């Protein structure tokens, strides 16, 4: 039962691997994304008042 | 920042606006000093035609 319930803890940690590593992926697109939105919003809505 | 900016313009604007309103208004030519008196008589001088 042990070894049984051990294979089951190993199945769930294998899990929250998988997770982690799909998480920490989307997190570096994410950031890079967000990177992007705060350059675009310099550009398109800061630069533009010193001419008005 | 962004917003403070936004401000600024606004209140320029508006004392832009302000101005260019009374200039018209300084410019109309019945304000303007004595323009020698018109040769012929006004139709609305009732006074000088009777």
């Amino acid at each position: 039962q042990n070894i049984q319930e051990a294979c089951l803890l190993l199945d769930k940690k294998q899990k929250h691997i998988q997770i982690l590593i799909k998480g920490n992926s989307s997190s570096k697109s994410q950031i890079r994304r967000s990177s992007v939105e705060a350059q675009k919003y310099v550009q398109d809505k800061l630069l533009p008042w010193p001419q008005e | 920042v962004y917003r403070e900016l936004g401000s600024i313009v606004q209140e320029l604007k508006e004392s832009g606006d302000k101005l260019e309103e009374r200039l018209t208004m300084l410019s109309d030519v019945n304000l303007l000093s004595a323009s020698k008196p018109r040769s012929n008589i006004d139709s609305k001088d009732l006074t000088s035609h009777r």
